[PDB]
RNA sequence: GGCCGGGAACUCAAAGGAGACUGCCAGUGAUAAACUGGAGGAAGGUGGGGAUGACGUCAAGUCAUCAUGGCCCUUACGACCAGGGCUACACACGUGCUACAAUGGCGCAUACAAAGAGAAGCGACCUCGCGAGAGCAAGCGGACCUCAUAAAGUGCGUCGUAGUCCGGAUUGGAGUCUGCAACUCGACUCCAUGAAGUCGGAAUCGCUAGUAAUCGUGGAUCAGAAUGCCACGGUGAAUACGU
RNA sequence: AGAACCUUACCUGGUCUUGACAUCCACGGAAGUUUUCAGAGAUGAGAAUGUGCCUUCGGGAACCGUGAGACAGGUGCUGCAU
């Protein structure tokens, strides 16, 4: 039903979001589905190093946002209200819907 | 080129001039710097003085000058040979 | 190279004969890997020739190899000093692969109306002596024997 | 009963079941002819089970995706040799003899900067 | 980067959209299908060339949020290369690290 | 064989032999064909006089050999003596549509005169 | 000029970043211009408290700076006065409400700013720079530490011609990922021009 | 129609683990390091590729990213604007792209990718237009929707070796879109035109495998504007005697 | 990692000068919105509103415009001072 959509920048950091999340529900009420992976954005960029000229030298850096669905279904209506009101691990955006 | 939906294309300050002039006399060159203006069919026997980028090349115009711009004869590089 | 010692390239047989020395050949005859219409000029070339000589694909095939196969061949090189032409001998695969190289160029020159003809009338002429890869392999053979004195 | 195995080569990933049948073979729901239009892919698809016993014994069912027609078919000879491995699995040394089993990792370079496709240098000029 | 330049970039992102939404009807009117056009898409089109230039978004560059520069932006991070390169080296960047793949 | 007041060839499909008319490519030609209902893969001498004729009023239907020569050369004539940029460019015998001129531009200047 | 940045390099290994919050490519750049307005004022301003780092996160529509400084009574003042002046006028730039924490550095002789802004300090008020590159070496060597290097170079002592003088002491393995290398760098502005001060401090690996 | 119920097997996704270590066998070796083969293994000995660039060298490059000592200008070397220019063209060079064709061109039909991007953004479907596109307009901040038909390939015809049904420069005409604005000086479309070019002198370059070669795809920049750059996959070689 | 304008640093011409961009003073004052004319535009002239949590009526933040000077500004030189 409620799908939670969470994306970070740390794969570490929205596992131990997710861990959170599932795990404020199985206290508050049964019925979440858990979370699936989805693939990582790998956004890419590829810049030149030097000041002037040098082609060739180039840094290629990349960001990878890690995606993770939690899929809570049947809500209990206790678990709504203990699922917002938390901006935890500062650095994962959350994307409650439904 | 520009596109037929959206008509020809000209300056305001060289339309008001074209219209006072074709109205009030055909004697002074209209010193414009529009050169991406269209030339309409009102400045036939006009004498517009186009910006080339350091003078104003006279341009009498004919109605054969029609279809075009006006920058298409103030020509703006110089080039006499090698 | 300077230090490895090159282990070799596993080639599968041909799907239609399964030769090795055909998929070889249509290596050598392959352009920008298009390896499907190479296969596909050689086999119409291999049905040409097994027509024109009775006998089988890679019978007639392997008659013009060995028609158009050298044994002998000359190697800018030295001892020391100056570089003359040293006549060596040639190692089969070495062999193999000359004389396929050499039957592709002769088919690729001598226009006839395409490709797989081109071959076919190689591969023919080659079976009887009369190529331009017979004249190569001949010409080889007497750049040495007129170097055999190098050895 | 219905015996497994995957099979990837080259970008590509082949799903092949096979059962004690009468020969069928189908991928993606075309027969081989109809989906390898090539004869090397046939050839190669055909490979491991002309390699042991293919006459009629066995029935294939493949779906295969990724890749191109050469990568198709080498998941497909990767995967049909898995599952003949988990089926008289004795076959495992007379296929590896033969290859087949080897996964043939070699996948394409990446492209590298300052190279043109990742070999390629792009023509240097002394002067 | 000429401090007059980077002056002239706030004038152009104020101006334009300052000039916004009435640009933009004008520019519907001139796309319009209808509108009579021989007079009000006429007219539009003088009202387009009237307003100020530095309104049309077409004008502005893009340079570095950090040192003005006109070139090798990136609309990411909104820097240059040379300054996204000195954030990412200082980790002041988020996620972002060396790729190799 | 003789359409246009040129001598098209036959032994050639009816598209390709029609292109050798100057103002006809292969989209006009094809059009000519289907206005005349003649397969395209035929060839000239196997056409029946009817046939010719009828593909002679069809190219009727177009600005042809002189009369898209002479359109043209006025076209050019009107440019160079108008006296526009193109005019200029025209006269120079330099590129027209603001091609690169400081290395290419063969075409339109001759080969390498010294 | 040929070398990795080593907190660069092993931003995702060992190093953590020194920007913590998510955002989309809309708010990216923003984001990014607010931290470097924010990391800009709060060094001009505590440029004279010792500050090491500054720490950003955005948790939902806030800010968190975590000031890491050496002198942490002299950032927050009595009564948090000074800590309650910054996080004003830090939220007044970042557009939200901010939050202002300190975190105390202990040992502010392993850290590669703090070395480096003592080198550049003492090369302004002219001290000589063979003398304050050995006495941070020695200082990090003593207090602990597997390795240190110190670099400057421009126009040392005035000199007309610039040159670089670098001192190591123990480890600093730059190709070593797992190494727990801190490395910054600062800039002395004296009557001859710029003097760039690099520290390495190498503290083990894993 | 994975379309639905359903399954969590498989692919896949992405977290965590295992796995490769000369670990084992034999021989050689100074009883050493190591080397040579072999087994098993998906992989074999730094498995493939990348990132990683020691002390220094070239007073190499960059004061025009930025910062900066000094010097210099400060009713001007600062600032605003319009138009022009950076696109000039007797020439010379570098790097590319497209060709010279039949292993091909054209037409018809039909397979198989990967990796990306998307909110004044990507924009289906339907309608209109030969087309570029237009109108209307869902969906999508996305493993969901869109870009987005991969192409080479394969099958079937035709062309039949001609400067050609090769080549597609140039030029004339007619347009579309972006943008205040397409003349200088955009890209694209359609019609017409059909240039040089027949494989390139002395020379010279890249590449040891999924590489070269060839085929298409995406992205950054970006209103629009790549044959460049960065990336992605398809097909897929030849050869290495050796120094 | 993308010059039609912009970019842009160049040229011609039209202009400004404590200035396009900061801080500091005093003077008059809301910020804005619409609009007319002339001009290539820069710009120069002209027309109704508008009276904010600070009004302790003193004054005030914001945003203006005007004067004078510190200054600002420089993609000006030196990469052989860095
Ligand atoms: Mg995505
Ligand atoms: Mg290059
Ligand atoms: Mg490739
Ligand atoms: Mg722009
Ligand atoms: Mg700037
Ligand atoms: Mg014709
Ligand atoms: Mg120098
Ligand atoms: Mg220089
Ligand atoms: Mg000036
Ligand atoms: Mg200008
Ligand atoms: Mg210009
Ligand atoms: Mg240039
Ligand atoms: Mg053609
Ligand atoms: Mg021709
Ligand atoms: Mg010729
Ligand atoms: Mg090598
Ligand atoms: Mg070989
Ligand atoms: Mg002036
Ligand atoms: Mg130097
Ligand atoms: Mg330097």
């Amino acid at each position: 039903r409620i799908r939670i959509r969470l994306k970070a920048f740390d794969h570490r950091l929205i596992d131990q979001a997710t861990a959170e999340i599932v795990e404020t529900a199985k206290r508050t009420g049964a019925q979440v589905r858990g979370p699936i992976p989805l693939p990582t954005r790998k956004e890419r960029f590829t810049v030149l190093i030097s000041p002037h000229v040098n082609k060739d030298a180039r840094d290629q850096y990349e960001i990878r946002t890690h995606l993770r669905l939690v899929d809570i279904v049947e809500p209990t209506e206790k678990t709504v209200d203990a699922l917002m009101r938390l901006d935890l691990a500062a650095g994962v955006d959350v994307q409650i819907s439904l | 080129p520009r596109s037929l939906k959206k008509g020809p294309f000209i300056d305001l300050h060289l339309l008001k001039k074209v219209e006072k002039a074709v109205e009030s006399g055909d004697k002074k060159p209209l010193r414009t710097w529009s050169r991406r203006s269209t030339i309409f069919p009102n400045m036939i026997g006009l004498t517009i003085a186009v910006h080339n980028g350091r003078q104003h090349v006279p341009v009498f115009v004919t109605d054969e000058m029609v279809g075009h711009k006006l920058g298409e004869f103030a020509p703006t590089r110089t080039y006499r040979g090698h | 190279p300077r230090r490895r010692v090159i282990g070799q390239r596993k080639i599968l047989p041909d799907p239609k004969f399964g030769s090795e020395l055909l998929a070889k050949f249509v290596n050598i005859l392959m352009v920008d890997g298009k390896k499907s219409t190479a296969e596909s000029i050689v086999y119409s070339a291999l049905e040409t020739l097994a027509q024109r000589s009775g006998k089988s694909e890679l019978e007639a095939f392997e008659v013009a190899l060995e028609n158009v196969r050298p044994t002998v061949e000359v190697k800018s090189r030295r001892v020391g000093g100056s570089t003359y032409q040293v006549p060596v001998e040639v190692r089969p695969v070495r062999r193999n692969a000359l004389a396929m190289r050499w039957i592709v160029e002769a088919a690729r020159k001598r226009g006839d109306k395409s490709m797989a003809l081109r071959l076919a009338n190689e591969l023919s002429d080659a079976a009887e002596n009369k190529g331009t890869a017979v004249k190569k392999r001949e010409d080889v053979h007497r750049m040495a024997e007129a170097n055999k004195a190098f050895a | 009963n219905q015996y497994y195995g995957t099979g990837r080569r080259k970008s590509s990933a082949a799903r092949v079941f096979i059962k004690p049948g009468n020969g069928k073979i189908v991928i993606n729901q075309r027969s081989l002819e109809q989906y390898f239009g090539r004869e090397t892919a046939r050839m190669v698809v055909r490979q491991p089970l002309e390699l042991v016993d293919m006459v009629e014994k066995l029935d294939l069912y493949i779906t295969v995706k990724g890749g191109g027609i050469s990568g198709q078919a080498g998941a497909i000879r990767h995967g049909i040799t898995r599952a003949l491995m988990e089926y008289d699995e004795s076959l495992r040394s007379e296929l590896r003899k033969a290859g087949f089993v080897t996964r043939d990792a070699r996948q394409v370079e990446r492209k590298k900067v300052g190279l043109r496709k990742a070999r390629r240098r792009p023509q240097f000029s002394k002067r | 980067a000429k401090q007059s330049m980077k002056a002239r970039e706030v004038k152009r992102v104020a101006l334009a959209d300052k000039y916004f939404a009435k640009r933009a009807e004008l520019k519907a009117i001139i796309s319009d299908v209808n509108a009579a056009s021989d007079e009000d898409r006429w007219n539009a089109v003088l009202k387009l060339q009237t307003l100020p230039r530095d309104s049309s978004p077409s004008r502005q560059r893009n340079r570095c949020r950090q040192t003005g520069r006109p070139h090798g932006f990136l609309r990411k991070f909104g820097l240059s290369r040379i300054k996204v390169r000195e954030a990412a080296m200082r980790g002041e960047i988020p996620g972002l690290k060396k790729a190799s793949w | 064989a003789r359409i246009a007041g040129i001598n098209i060839p036959d032994h050639k499909h009816a598209v390709i032999a029609l292109t050798s008319i100057y103002g006809v490519g292969k989209t006009r030609s094809k059009a000519i064909l289907a206005a005349a209902g003649i397969a395209e893969d035929v060839k000239i001498s196997e056409l029946s006089e009817g046939q010719i004729d009828t593909l002679r009023d069809e190219v009727a239907k177009f600005v042809v050999e002189g009369d898209l020569r002479r359109e043209i050369s006025m076209s050019i004539k009107r440019l160079m003596d108008l006296g526009c940029y193109r005019g200029l460019r025209h006269r120079r015998g330099l590129p027209v549509r603001g091609q690169r001129t400081k290395t290419n531009a063969r075409t339109r200047k001759g080969p390498r005169k010294p | 000029g040929q070398k990795v940045h080593p907190n660069g390099i092993r931003l995702g290994i060992v190093k953590p970043w020194n920007s913590t919050w998510f955002a989309n490519t809309k708010e990216f750049a923003d984001n990014l211009d607010s931290d470097f307005k924010v990391r800009q004022y709060l060094t001009k301003e505590l440029a004279k408290a010792s500050v090491s780092r500054i720490v950003i996160e955005r948790p939902a529509k806030s800010i968190r700076v975590t000031i890491h400084t050496a002198r942490p009574g002299i950032v927050i003042g009595k009564k948090g006065e000074d800590v309650e002046k910054l996080r004003k006028v830090v939220a007044d730039i970042a557009g939200v409400p901010a939050q202002i924490n300190i975190a105390e550095v202990r040992k502010p002789e392993l850290d590669a700013k703090l070395v480096a802004d003592s080198i550049t300090s003492q090369l302004e008020r002219r001290v000589m720079f063979r003398r304050a590159m050995k006495r941070a070496v020695q200082n990090a060597m003593r207090l602990g530490a597997k390795g240190i290097k110190v670099e400057v170079s421009g126009r040392l002592g005035g000199a007309e011609i610039a040159r670089t003088e670098w001192y190591r002491e123990g480890r600093v393995p730059l190709h070593t990922l797992r190494a727990d290398i801190d490395y910054n760098t600062s800039e002395a502005h004296t009557t001859y021009g710029v003097i760039g001060v690099k520290v390495w401090i190498f503290k083990g690996e894993i």
